[PDB]
């Protein structure tokens, strides 16, 4: 597996930051889905129609957003999908925390 | 679940997505496997026997040329405008 990412836990009105990672990329396609396995980034567009997503960052090696005022509404899987041949995906948890 | 193809083996299985009118919106369609067919007009899966029909703001069409057994599921589509719509289509396919 060349593809990675990690768990996010945030507070809840906070901003979250998810980061698709991979190694020794051959500049395949990288993708980030929703828990409902709706694209959020397709590399740098965004064809989802909630600006609460941005981009932080896009290279030949890292797909990372944030979203912002994250509410319990998104938590969950979130997927990481890498267009190699045959594609990987791995998914990293977002769990919100009760707010202060 | 709007809609279930029988398509026999060996057939062309032709996949199209015709939806409302919306500006600056998406469409996709995604395997059963839950990978990228097309992104509007960006492909994902490569290497892949996929095959562009049509692509414009309310349609999305794809071939799947000389299908297998194993290109039988459950294929998306999905509409990105406000928000998200999602067409499945059950893909039976007979054998011999």
């Amino acid at each position: 597996q060349n593809l990675f990412t990690k768990d996010v836990t945030v507070i809840e009105g906070e901003v979250a930051t998810i980061s698709c990672q991979v190694n020794k990329s051959d500049d395949s396609v990288i993708q980030l889905l929703n828990p409902n396995r709706q694209t959020i980034y397709f590399r740098d567009f965004r064809p989802l129609k909630d600006s609460r997503f941005q981009l932080l960052n896009f290279s030949s090696s890292e797909l990372k957003v944030s979203l912002t005022n994250v509410s319990i509404s998104d938590e969950g899987r979130y997927f990481c999908q890498l267009y190699t041949d045959p594609p990987q995906e791995s998914y990293t948890t977002i769990t919100v925390l009760v707010p202060p | 679940h709007t809609e279930t193809i029988t398509v026999e083996e060996g057939q062309t299985l032709t996949l199209k997505c015709v939806t409302s009118l919306r500006k600056n919106s998406s469409l996709q369609w995604l395997t059963p496997s839950g990978f990228t067919i097309f992104l509007n007009e960006y492909p994902a899966l490569k290497n892949s026997k996929y095959q562009l029909l049509h692509h414009s703001a309310n349609q999305l069409s794809i071939t799947v040329p000389n299908v297998t057994l194993q290109d039988e599921g459950v294929y998306k589509c999905l509409h990105y405008s406000d928000s998200v719509s999602t067409k499945e289509v059950k893909v039976i396919v007979l054998a011999t």
